[PDB]
């Protein structure tokens, strides 16, 4: 496993990380998710063009569609919350607790 | 586990066709319809063997019979095809359908003369 | 070699990611992304995926990211595992891509309902009351 | 919402899951995981209101999270070995890596601290699908790759997870969190026979499904949230809270009563994988389950709370929409423990 | 009158004369006198490739004809 | 029958883009299932080479498949030349 | 859990695409294709544990076939190897090698 | 014609990569010459790397991006 | 390396000029001296980027045109165009596009 | 001698978006009843000079209170992307071949919008905001519609790469094979460079106009080269070169034309008109030509 890889797993573990920290701005948090995205991309494309696998050459499209969905509703959830509260800061959804 | 074979340099040793990209693909048909046998040959054996290593003899055979299919096109015509060669040479991708005129010449010659 | 450009560009991408990752202003965190993603494509242009590099640097960069900050806007070791042969009289790539319409039926069938209710939940949840 | 555009999200979360059950490509086990979460969120989100939306939106980001950690492990799994088929995962750290996205998805601890919060957002109708259909497709996938995960992984989260359960049904006054707590405790038994036998597993999971349905459509008959508003119900209509009773006693264990069907065989057959220590310490943990099943049940039947005047208005009308299946569902729920041995159906 | 408007517009078209016959220029004199060979689908640009080992100047459009045959 | 008429009628006026975009989405729809050439495309698609024809080895078994290209057996291609 | 409806429909909803060596459009090679054909052959009918008890082999040679790794590491030792003898300065690098010498077809 | 030249000419720069390999790995203790990485006997097509290991730079580069850098 | 160097050369001169044109005439001494959130702007971006999805999708249509199967490329083609225009036609009848 | 080859493609595209605000000029002028620039020159051929060197002397107004980094990101982004978009075109040899032109072309105006929008954050100001979001909002709307078309007409072509256009149309240009699809195609080239009846809104500033004319000049090659095809001998280019040249003229004249003959729209018609005019009939367009080569076996070759 080559030092590419290495290179974008390590991107893709920034990238959780980023979303685990949460500092605020939940627009931050679909930022990190979205490259997280990214980063799965790019690896599942150079995996699949190294092996010449043709037929999962459909797989990344779907992936990023798929991705990209999710994406709106995240910002549309997001919109929803900045109009119950005015920002999008993360500490404003302390409503139900355990 | 193992040791790899590989044939000596001595044995990939064979007279080269030396011609361009262009010239193979102004010859190309007349190339398919008379060198077809030894290039059956090399073909079937390669998806057989699944070897490079072993079908040597075949790739030999097909490049001497190339040499020869060549050596009879220079005897024969050197001023007609040298003329429709030098066409295809000029267009970027190298099209057929540019220069038909050219065409007409060579294969009416060859059809004279071999 | 140009001193393992892809290492490089892999490098850069990292640099990016965790640029963004810190997550300030995040409209620079959607800049960050915008030089990680133009990386990324970059890294799967030289790999030789042409039309998906293109489609990461058009659908992604041109639709997704520009909505994101559209929406923001609104609120306050390579070269020796390559191959050897060739492809023929086309691109692997493209032909595989294409391949969608004839083989993948059943994705496209699962692709296109999740799209259409996606249009539809997004409606629900924007319509409030 | 619409109706038909109600009945249309229900098809499609219901149509994701089936998707996800009978795929065999690791892709399209991704597309209904997707498919499911994408027409899950209007259905939390029917009736509007700020708890709702960040219910939803607290749903939608752990999902999300568990979904990419998902992918991430695919293609991981697939980088190490080219294969898309769901079989042995040819790799340890693809496997740890969708144990913990698989977890995340079914609320497992430590991935439990969305699931109280989320069923307390939500309606009690959302919150009954939430907690119950929302469990078919993970528990799916991992009973598939059963031969493959770390005995260790799972059984830790298994026990932290009945454990925290336990613990945390205690402190608890709203019905919905109960649920929750339980659903949680439960998830862990049913998590903690994976490595051993996967039809312990589906048993558990019928037999609890059952159980929290018929709970759950008797606290939306007698429409109340919270032990005090469910102390009333006595006084309009005892039946239902005497069936509540009998069924809060069969989800703690009890014998003869159905609850002690799952945990009983269980417990029997990790005796067989010569583990003791394990299933005593979680016998020893359900029984905190069961105090708070039984602070319920004294709170709700064997007491009489006092009640208000209003009430009268009350007696004077009968519930004009009913549901079906729940007698069944409490009988089922309730007097099925002598034909324990047909689980030899494979169910 | 009109033909006023005549001159800028000659201007333009000198301009937007320029690039692209340039371009033909210089296509023609790095490329031997013809077209630039265009190389898509792998296959072409291993013919490039191989006319660039048999010329032996180590560029493609030295053409080597049949008096190379021997 | 009257309605329909009328309808397309109330339709046709007011709201010209719309009606043009349905009745060629309709044509487009079904008239390739009667058309008589989409089978000729079909062969066509067909006689596009590829891939290098791999030879089959001979067995004395096999009077269908020529020996030399210019043997008259096998698939002719002067349907497309006609065409 | 796994209700194979494919299977018993004999559908192929989405088994086309779980394997490098299933009919490839224009019939394009994986580059691991033999590999996995004969882990393939080994495996079937017979088990996922005696597969791995009695199949690693094949398995072996697929996965070195997919990452390379034994080759990557004989190359950069070879490499290593070379780069130092020529810095302690005894072994001269051939003519073809430098690219001197003149290319074949 | 473009096959047989091209296993000629993968089998030639594979034997010049073992001459060098058995001319530099004389002293190793532990080495073997040309030994392959596979259990199995079959022939396998050799990378990018196996091929233009032990060659120049400016040869490495075109034979890993002259075709994708060529417009 | 060909479009490497083109891009560079197109972003060199663009800054030169760019930097020329900041600097040039600040070198001579001189004097010196809200909460709306609009959703219909938000609703066409979301439609924009979904459409824009569905044209990813339909991309591969000019090489999906040579594969053999003619009628199930066409149906499959058709299929999305068709669920293109009903979620254009679904949009257009919920009172989605409007201002 | 391929960086020669980057600046003469480069300098001459900067001298023609020069004399094009000169030529723009006279022709509203003249349109108007009377003349352009005519006095600074012999005939005002001095004009686009003495405009640069006036712009280029004149200080510029920082906000004092912006953003710098974006403020001076997006002149810089806006002229590379117009200077880049020239590359893949074939008048009639690209400078740069590329198999996917036309996608590479794609995702540049999808970038395009991207000045705009950090133009609009850095300026401070609501307004401005405001408006930034709106001109965004109708590029991108318009973009759809832009990329269906195009792939519609590629259809029948075969492949993205630009050169294979001119042999598509060798023979009649495929302004007679789809003229509504080359009308809508026009109109979305009004809509995507802000132009008349479509524009609802000192060296940055001129920097941003060199932009915008080079992507009009970009977008009327591109048009005429995608739906008005010339004659291309490789024994001569030039005749190429020449077409090409004027056909792009014609279109630019004529782009003035109706920037001179037609008041402007509001932004909710505009709007209205594309997702209710334009995409339902390019839909019905777009099935309409996937489903005429299958079924009139016309099927282009390259694949
Ligand atoms: C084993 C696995 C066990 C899984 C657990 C079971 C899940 C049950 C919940 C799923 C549906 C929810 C529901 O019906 O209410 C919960 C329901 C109690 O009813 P409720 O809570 O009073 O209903 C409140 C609704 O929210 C009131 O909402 P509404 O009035 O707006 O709904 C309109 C109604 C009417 O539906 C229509 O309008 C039909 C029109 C057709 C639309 C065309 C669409 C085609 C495209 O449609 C429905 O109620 C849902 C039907 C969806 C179709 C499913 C097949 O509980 C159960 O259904 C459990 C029954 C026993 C389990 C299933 C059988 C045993 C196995
Ligand atoms: C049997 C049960 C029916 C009721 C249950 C339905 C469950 C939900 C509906 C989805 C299931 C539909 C089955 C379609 C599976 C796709 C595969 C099948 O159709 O065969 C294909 C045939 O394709 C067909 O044309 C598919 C057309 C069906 C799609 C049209 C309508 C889609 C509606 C489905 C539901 C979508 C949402 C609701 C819409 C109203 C394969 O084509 P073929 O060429 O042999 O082989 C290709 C492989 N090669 C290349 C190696 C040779
Ligand atoms: C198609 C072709 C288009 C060409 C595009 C334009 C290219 C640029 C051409 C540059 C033109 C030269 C500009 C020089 C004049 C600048 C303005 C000027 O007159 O400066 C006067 C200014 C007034 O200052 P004070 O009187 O002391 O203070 C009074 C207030 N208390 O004095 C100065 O600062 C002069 C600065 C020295 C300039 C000397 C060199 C000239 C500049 C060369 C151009 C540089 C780039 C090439
Ligand atoms: C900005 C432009 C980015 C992409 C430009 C290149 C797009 C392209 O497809 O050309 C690739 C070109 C031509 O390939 P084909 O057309 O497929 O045909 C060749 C086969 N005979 O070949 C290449 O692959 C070389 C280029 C690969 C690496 C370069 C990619 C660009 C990397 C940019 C990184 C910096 C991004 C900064 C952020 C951007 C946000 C505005
Ligand atoms: C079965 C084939 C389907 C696929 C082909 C279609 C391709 C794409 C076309 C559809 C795109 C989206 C269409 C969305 C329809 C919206 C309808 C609507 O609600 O609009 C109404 C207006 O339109 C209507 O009244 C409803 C539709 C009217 C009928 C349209 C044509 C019906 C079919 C005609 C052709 C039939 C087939 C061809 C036969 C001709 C002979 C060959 C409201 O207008 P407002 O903007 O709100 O303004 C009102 C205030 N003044």
């Amino acid at each position: 496993m080559p030092l590419v890889y290495m290179n974008i797993i390590m991107a893709f573990a920034i990238a959780l990380a980023g979303l685990l920290m949460y500092r605020s701005h939940l627009m931050s948090s679909l930022l990190c998710l979205e490259g997280m995205m990214l980063s799965l991309f790019i690896m599942s494309t150079l995996i699949i063009l190294n092996t010449h696998f043709t037929l999962a050459n459909m797989m990344p499209i779907i992936l990023l569609v798929f991705a990209a969905c999710e994406a709106a509703l995240g910002l549309s959830l997001l919109v929803m919350v900045s109009n119950t509260y005015g920002t999008d800061y993360v500490q404003n959804l302390n409503l139900l607790q355990c | 586990p193992g040791i790899v074979e590989l044939p000596t340099l001595e044995d990939l040793k064979v007279q080269e066709v030396k011609v361009s990209s262009s010239v193979l693909k102004a010859a190309a048909h007349h190339y398919g319809a008379q060198c077809d046998k030894p290039n059956k040959e090399f073909m079937l054996c390669r998806w057989e063997e699944k070897d490079p290593r072993r079908c040597l003899e075949e790739g030999k055979l097909v490049n001497q019979c190339a040499l020869d299919f060549f050596r009879q096109i220079k005897r024969h015509c050197a001023e007609p095809f040298t003329e429709y060669w030098t066409c295809i040479d000029y267009s970027g991708l190298q099209l057929f359908r540019h220069c038909r005129k050219q065409q007409a010449k060579f294969d009416e010659c060859v059809l004279d003369k071999l | 070699m140009t001193m393992y450009i892809a290492f490089i560009l892999s490098t850069i991408f990292v640099i990016g990611f965790v640029g963004f990752s810190s997550k300030p202003s995040p409209i620079y965190g959607g800049l960050g992304l915008i030089v990680s993603g133009g990386v990324g494509c970059g890294i799967v242009l030289n790999f030789g995926g042409s039309f998906l590099g293109l489609m990461v640097f058009l659908i992604y960069l041109g639709g997704m990211l520009v909505v994101f900050g559209y929406t923001t806007a609104m609120a306050t070791g390579d070269w020796v595992i390559y191959d050897t042969g060739d492809s023929g009289f086309f691109s692997e790539e493209a032909m595989g891509i294409a391949a969608l319409y004839s083989y993948g039926t059943w994705l496209v069938i699962v692709t296109g309902w999740s799209l259409l209710i996606g249009v539809v939940v997004i409606m629900e949840i924007t319509r409030g009351n | 919402m619409n109706p038909i555009i109600y009945t249309t999200l229900i098809m499609t979360v219901m149509s994701g899951t089936m998707l996800v059950m009978i795929s065999s490509h690791w892709l399209l086990i991704w597309i209904g995981f997707e498919m499911n979460l994408l027409a899950m969120i209007p259905v939390l989100m029917k009736n509007f209101n700020p708890r709702a939306t960040e219910a939803a939106t607290k749903y939608f980001l752990t999902q999300a999270t568990a979904s990419m950690m998902l992918m991430m492990a695919i293609i991981i799994n697939l980088l190490y070995s080219g294969q898309w088929t769901i079989t042995k995962m040819f790799n340890p750290v693809a496997m740890t890596m969708m144990t913990m996205a698989l977890a995340m998805k079914l609320g497992l601890s430590p991935f439990h601290f969305w699931v109280p919060e989320v069923t307390q957002g939500i309606s009690l109708q959302a919150g009954l699908l939430l907690l119950t259909w929302q469990k078919l497709a993970p528990l799916s996938v991992l009973c598939q790759i059963s031969q493959s995960i770390n005995p260790n992984l799972m059984l830790t989260m298994a026990m932290l997870s009945i454990l925290i359960g336990g613990w945390g049904g205690l402190n608890q006054t709203q019905l919905r969190k109960i649920m929750a707590y339980s659903s949680i405790a439960h998830m862990g038994w049913m998590t903690a026979v994976l490595p051993y036998n996967t039809t312990m597993t589906i048993l558990n999971l019928l037999i609890y499904i059952t159980m929290t349905l018929a709970m759950f459509m008797l606290l939306i008959h007698s429409s109340a949230t919270t032990t005090l508003s469910l102390s009333h119900t006595w006084n309009k209509m005892p039946v239902i809270t005497s069936l509540m009773m009998v069924t809060l006693l069969s989800m703690g264990g009890l014998p003869p009563l159905s609850g002690f069907m799952p945990k009983w065989m269980i417990i029997q057959e990790m005796t067989k994988n010569e583990s003791i220590i394990m299933p005593t310490l979680m016998a020893m943990t359900a029984l905190l389950n069961l105090y708070f099943y039984m602070r319920l049940a004294y709170s709700s039947s064997l007491t009489m709370f006092p009640s208000t005047n209003n009430m009268k208005m009350k007696w004077q009308f009968e519930h004009t929409k009913q549901m079906k299946l729940l007698p069944t569902m409490i009988v089922l729920s309730t007097l099925v423990l002598p034909m324990t041995p047909a689980l030899s159906s494979l169910n | 009158m009109w033909f006023e408007i005549l001159p800028g517009i000659a201007v333009m078209a000198a301009c937007l004369f320029i690039p692209g016959m340039a371009t033909a220029h210089i296509h023609k004199f790095t490329n031997g006198g013809k077209e630039k060979r265009v190389a898509h689908f792998s296959y072409q640009w291993n013919l490039m490739e191989r006319d660039r080992r048999i010329s032996g100047v180590n560029r493609y459009h030295v053409t080597k004809g049949l008096e190379n045959i021997d | 029958a009257g309605r329909i008429a009328s309808f397309l009628k109330n339709a046709w006026a007011k709201e010209p883009v719309l009606v043009a975009s349905f009745a060629i989405g309709g044509l487009a729809i079904i008239l390739p299932s009667l058309s008589p050439y989409t089978n000729y495309a079909i062969r066509i698609n067909r006689a596009t080479p590829y891939n290098y024809p791999v030879p089959l080895r001979d067995d004395g078994n096999m009077p269908d498949v020529p020996s030399h290209p210019q043997d008259p057996q096998g698939p002719s291609l002067e349907w497309l030349k006609n065409l | 859990p796994f209700f194979d409806v494919q299977k018993r429909l004999g559908l192929d909803l989405d088994r086309w695409m779980t394997i490098q060596s299933a009919e490839q459009p224009h019939k394009i090679p994986g580059r691991c294709h033999a590999f996995e054909k004969e882990w393939i052959e080994c495996a079937h009918g017979i088990g996922g544990i005696r597969a791995e008890k009695e199949c690693k082999i094949e398995f072996d040679d697929f996965v070195e076939c997919l990452l390379r790794q034994k080759t990557m590491k004989r190359l950069s030792a070879i490499k290593r190897q070379r780069d130092k003898l020529i810095k302690e300065g005894k072994y001269t690098p051939p003519p073809h090698h430098l690219g001197k010498e003149d290319p074949r077809p | 014609l473009f096959q047989a030249e091209k296993d000629r000419r993968v089998l030639q720069m594979l034997r010049e990569n073992l001459e060098e390999e058995a001319i530099i790995m004389k002293d190793v203790p532990d080495w073997k010459v040309g030994e392959s990485v596979f259990h199995t006997t079959r022939w396998v097509t050799p990378m990018m790397g196996e091929l233009y290991g032990l060659r120049t730079n400016e040869e490495i580069l075109s034979a890993t991006y002259g075709f994708i850098w060529y417009t | 390396m060909n479009i490497m160097l083109t891009l560079l050369t197109n972003v060199t001169l663009a800054s030169l000029l760019v930097l020329i044109a900041f600097w040039l005439p600040q070198l001579n001494a001189y004097s010196e001296k809200r909460l709306p959130f609009s959703m219909k702007f938000f609703l066409v971006a979301i439609t924009f980027l979904l459409f824009d999805l569905e044209i990813a999708l339909l991309l591969p249509l000019p090489w999906a045109s040579q594969t053999n199967n003619l009628k199930t490329m066409l149906t499959m083609a058709l299929f999305l165009l068709i669920l293109l225009a009903a979620s254009l036609a679904y949009e257009w009848t919920q009172k989605g596009l409007e201002w | 001698m391929f960086m020669i080859n980057i600046l003469s493609l480069i300098i001459p595209i900067l001298l023609a978006v020069a004399f094009l605000t000169l030529v723009e000029r006279k022709v509203l002028g003249y349109m108007q009843l009377r003349k352009g620039p005519n006095v600074v020159g012999p005939y005002g051929l001095l004009q686009p000079i003495a405009d640069a060197l006036k712009l280029f002397t004149k200080e510029p107004l920082r906000p004092a209170t912006s953003s710098i980094s974006m403020f001076i990101i997006a002149p810089i982004l806006a002229l590379s992307l117009a200077l880049t978009m020239w590359v893949p075109l074939p008048m009639p040899y690209p400078l740069i071949n590329m198999n996917l032109g036309v996608l590479f072309m794609l995702a540049m105006s999808s970038l395009a919008v991207y000045s705009i929008l950090w133009s609009g954050w850095a300026s401070n100001s609501k307004y401005a905001l405001i408006g930034a979001l709106r001109a965004v909002a109708q590029t991108i709307s318009y973009e759809v519609t832009l990329a269906i078309i195009l792939l519609s007409v590629l259809l029948m072509n075969g492949s993205y790469t630009l050169s294979t256009l001119i042999t598509t149309q060798e023979h009649i240009w495929m302004i007679f094979t789809s003229w509504p699809l080359a009308m809508m195609w026009f109109i979305s080239t009004l809509a995507e460079t802000n132009r008349a009846p479509f524009d609802l809104t000192a060296g940055p500033f001129a920097m941003f106009f060199m932009a915008e004319y080079a992507n009009i000049i970009m977008m009327n090659a591109f048009t005429a080269i995608l739906f008005l095809g010339a004659s291309h001998d490789p024994h001569t280019p030039e005749l190429y070169t020449i077409n090409f040249v004027l056909k792009t003229l014609a279109l630019t004249i004529t782009f003035l034309w109706i920037r001179a003959s037609y008041p402007r729209f509001r932004y909710d018609q505009l709007m209205h008109l594309l997702w209710k005019s334009f995409l339902p009939l390019t839909l019905a367009l777009c099935m309409w030509h996937i489903s005429l080569p299958i079924m009139t076996a016309s099927i282009p070759p390259q694949s």
